[PDB]
């Protein structure tokens, strides 16, 4: 996905 | 608009949290925004959630630990009618089965607003109006993991490649002017011993560093 | 009693403020233990107007930016029926006329209550059943202007002749044993940057190091 | 002139  | 704003001198705040070793900031942004604007609408700060994004959104497009985005966050909490508090839906940093329950539901959104990507000043307006914002950043560096104090400004940062989810609670300067050595006040999820007191000042007006008006966003109320 | 207490994480604390180059600690340490009461009497987390107590208590006692006494400031505020948000009276860091306005008050108390002096256990037990407690502590010594982390221990401390307000937020421990290397949880007023990102931890059953437990006390709200 |  992205942000983490 | 203000010289500078603070939310956490307003209430509007919680206390620093800590994702540990989970890819969640992006559920601990969302929450911390939609904390601060269920707090402008009822004057009540109630703790958020951030476990029942992680295990209920996948069909929003999240990915639990594994990462995710605050807006579909935002997107599920309007398509579920509702989020519980982190109190009766508590944090334990791995992928679990949804457990939502809608009696313990304490906020909700119909959707969300953005802001221009890439404006620092759409961004300025939007800390100073709404409350806190819901940002992405490029932390990627150990001079972020490492960041204790003074106006954070990396060389090697993007402002297009992003990898972590924050919250922008204010800004303000350094000094007498009120323009010069401006910066962005924000919330890390990494709990209050990470930099200072869980928060970083990230340098503002010098061209989106570190993207952080690149995917700005806030759930409405 | 419990072995260890943090305020912080409970949403009694605004962020660490810098009094800057005005003796006005003691007004810091006031708006401090008032913020804590009137969040444990609403719920709302509100940042207190030092700069009102600086330029309006010359009345009671109090000195500006030549110095003052955390129960005079909470006589003023009784005295006055009310206290502004800093929000509506920033801080400058200097002594002003007074420009308080009963419209903008968001914190009133009915008095004091003064923890028995030189007890750390009524320390202790007024800092883990009340909230955030104001107190006196000798910080004339370059030990302590240049702290940055651990227990502070200065052999050359007095605990009779104080000269600066803080704000106990907690106390605990270092290392497993919740007996020893035992300390009160102290924010100071001289910004982030300074010492544990503007907070020390004191040596704590140790003979009332730097006099924390001499002068302590605490609004009624 | 107490405290600072
Ligand atoms: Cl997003
Ligand atoms: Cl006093």
């Amino acid at each position: 996905v992205a942000c983490k | 608009l203000p010289k500078s704003v603070d939310w956490r001198k307003k209430g509007y705040v919680t206390p620093v949290k800590n994702q540990k070793q989970c890819g969640s900031a992006w559920a601990f942004s969302a929450t911390g925004a939609l904390e601060g604007q269920m707090f402008r609408k009822t004057g009540k700060l109630v703790s958020l959630s951030e476990q029942n994004l992680v295990d209920c959104s996948r069909p929003q497009g999240n990915q639990g630990c594994n990462g995710g985005f605050m807006a579909r966050a935002f997107q599920y909490v309007k398509e579920n009618g509702g989020l519980d508090s982190e109190e009766s839906y508590p944090y334990v940093a791995v992928d679990e089965i949804c457990k939502y329950r809608p009696e313990n539901s304490v906020a909700q959104d119909t959707g969300f607003t953005v802001v221009a990507p890439g404006k620092e000043k759409a961004l300025m307006k939007a800390v100073a109006t709404v409350g806190p914002i819901s940002v992405a950043m490029d932390a990627g560096h150990s001079s972020f993991q490492f960041y204790k104090s003074g106006i954070y400004f990396e060389p090697d940062c993007s402002s297009k490649n992003l990898d972590h989810g924050v919250l922008v609670v204010g800004y303000g300067f350094e000094g007498a002017n009120s323009q010069n050595s401006k910066y962005w006040l924000v919330k890390n999820s990494w709990g209050p011993e990470w930099g200072s007191n869980g928060y970083v000042k990230i340098a503002k007006d010098k061209n989106n560093h570190c993207g952080i008006a690149t995917a700005a966003s806030y759930p409405n109320v």
